[PDB]
This record gives structure tokens, sequence and C-alpha cells, in this order.
């Protein structure tokens, strides 16, 4: 269970864009610094930038 | 894929 720490503003349709405060249930992640969440509002999948996101 | 530019701050 992460928390976008930063407003992602993703402009292509692959990541889901999000606001500080979503929380994102983080998927694979622990080589790059892109890691792949999916939201549980809709249920869809968004590439979730690392710097933007933190364990908490 | 450069990261996003952190929000200037």
């Amino acid at each position: 269970t992460f928390v976008a720490l930063y407003d992602y503003e993703s402009r292509t349709e692959t990541d889901l864009s999000f606001k500080k405060g979503e929380r994102l249930q983080i998927v694979n992640n622990t080589e790059g610094d892109w890691w792949l969440a999916h939201s549980l509002t809709t249920g869809q999948t968004g590439y979730i930038p690392s710097n933007y996101v933190a364990p908490s | 894929r450069a990261l996003p530019p952190l929000p200037r701050y």
C-alpha cells in the first residue's frame, strides 16, 4: 500500500496520473524508478513514478 | 524515461 507523495500529471494513456493523498496498490518494482500500480477505485492500471510515491 | 521533474520547490 504505497501513497502518492507528489501529484503525477502523466500525459500518456499508459501511466495513470494521480494526486497527493491518493493510495496506489503497488504491483512489481525493485530495479528502475518506474513501477506499475493499480488504483482500487475504477480498476485500471497506471505506471506510477517512484519519486512521486513511497512506502507508507 | 527521464523521471518527472519534481515540483520545483
